Protein backbone atom coordinates (compact mmCIF):
# COMPACT_ATOMS: atom_id res chain seq x y z
CA UNK A 1 0.00 0.00 0.00
CA UNK A 2 0.77 3.14 -1.11
CA UNK A 3 0.52 4.05 -5.06
CA UNK A 4 -3.12 5.28 -5.50
CA UNK A 5 -4.95 6.58 -7.86
CA UNK A 6 -6.50 9.86 -7.22
CA UNK A 7 -9.49 11.04 -9.59
CA UNK A 8 -9.93 14.54 -10.30
CA UNK B 1 7.26 10.73 -27.50
CA UNK B 2 6.27 14.27 -28.45
CA UNK B 3 5.46 16.96 -25.99
CA UNK B 4 2.12 18.18 -26.61
CA UNK B 5 -0.10 21.33 -25.05
CA UNK B 6 -3.49 20.98 -24.97
CA UNK B 7 -6.28 22.94 -23.37
CA UNK B 8 -9.71 22.69 -21.43
CA UNK B 9 -12.14 24.40 -19.72
CA UNK B 10 -13.87 23.58 -16.35
CA UNK B 11 -17.03 24.96 -14.96
CA UNK B 12 -16.38 25.60 -11.70
CA UNK B 13 -18.94 22.81 -10.24
CA UNK B 14 -17.22 20.35 -12.57
CA UNK B 15 -14.18 18.39 -12.00
CA UNK B 16 -11.43 17.70 -14.68
CA UNK B 17 -12.63 14.36 -15.48
CA UNK B 18 -9.30 12.52 -14.94
CA UNK B 19 -7.45 10.35 -12.72
CA UNK B 20 -3.60 10.52 -11.96
CA UNK B 21 -1.02 7.74 -10.31
CA UNK B 22 2.58 7.96 -9.71
CA UNK B 23 4.69 10.82 -7.94
CA UNK B 24 8.11 11.93 -6.96
CA UNK B 25 7.97 9.23 -3.85
CA UNK B 26 7.45 6.83 -6.53
CA UNK B 27 10.40 7.58 -8.74
CA UNK B 28 7.76 8.26 -11.58
CA UNK B 29 5.57 10.91 -13.16
CA UNK B 30 2.17 12.01 -12.38
CA UNK B 31 0.58 9.67 -14.63
CA UNK B 32 -2.82 9.60 -16.22
CA UNK B 33 -4.40 6.38 -15.33
CA UNK B 34 -8.19 7.22 -16.56
CA UNK B 35 -10.26 9.29 -18.37
CA UNK B 36 -13.78 9.41 -16.89
CA UNK B 37 -16.87 9.49 -19.86
CA UNK B 38 -18.97 12.94 -20.10
CA UNK B 39 -16.56 14.73 -17.99
CA UNK B 40 -14.08 17.55 -19.29
CA UNK B 41 -11.18 15.32 -20.27
CA UNK B 42 -13.51 13.40 -22.33
CA UNK B 43 -15.43 15.79 -24.06
CA UNK B 44 -12.06 17.75 -25.39
CA UNK B 45 -9.69 14.53 -26.69
CA UNK B 46 -5.98 14.96 -26.63
CA UNK B 47 -5.13 13.55 -23.03
CA UNK B 48 -4.56 9.57 -22.64
CA UNK B 49 -4.40 7.29 -20.55
CA UNK B 50 -0.23 6.86 -19.60
CA UNK B 51 0.38 10.25 -20.46
CA UNK B 52 2.96 11.81 -17.90
CA UNK B 53 1.18 15.49 -17.00
CA UNK B 54 4.56 17.27 -16.86
CA UNK B 55 2.90 20.98 -16.02
CA UNK B 56 -0.53 22.28 -15.62
CA UNK B 57 -1.11 26.31 -16.37
CA UNK B 58 2.68 26.70 -16.36
CA UNK B 59 3.07 24.96 -12.61
CA UNK B 60 5.36 22.33 -12.97
CA UNK B 61 4.83 18.77 -12.04
CA UNK B 62 7.78 16.96 -12.55
CA UNK B 63 8.88 17.04 -9.06
CA UNK B 64 6.01 17.05 -6.73
CA UNK B 65 4.54 14.30 -4.55
CA UNK B 66 1.33 12.51 -5.66
CA UNK B 67 -0.49 14.21 -2.97
CA UNK B 68 0.93 18.09 -3.86
CA UNK B 69 -0.21 17.07 -7.77
CA UNK B 70 -3.56 16.64 -6.59
CA UNK B 71 -3.31 19.82 -4.86
CA UNK B 72 -2.16 21.61 -7.69
CA UNK B 73 -4.59 19.88 -10.52
CA UNK B 74 -7.45 20.17 -8.11
CA UNK B 75 -6.64 24.21 -7.70
CA UNK B 76 -7.09 25.07 -11.67
CA UNK B 77 -9.98 26.55 -12.73
CA UNK B 78 -11.07 27.95 -15.79
CA UNK B 79 -8.64 27.40 -19.03
CA UNK B 80 -6.55 24.46 -17.83
CA UNK B 81 -3.74 24.17 -20.18
CA UNK B 82 -2.02 20.55 -19.69
CA UNK B 83 1.57 19.82 -20.98
CA UNK B 84 1.50 16.15 -21.08
CA UNK B 85 4.08 13.55 -22.94
CA UNK B 86 3.23 9.45 -23.44
CA UNK B 87 5.65 8.08 -21.59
Amino acid sequence: TQNICTRI
Amino acid sequence: GPIRKVLLLKEDHEGLGISITGGKEHGVPILISEIHPGQPADRCGGLHVGDAILAVNGVNLRDTKHKEAVTILSQQRGEIEFEVVYV
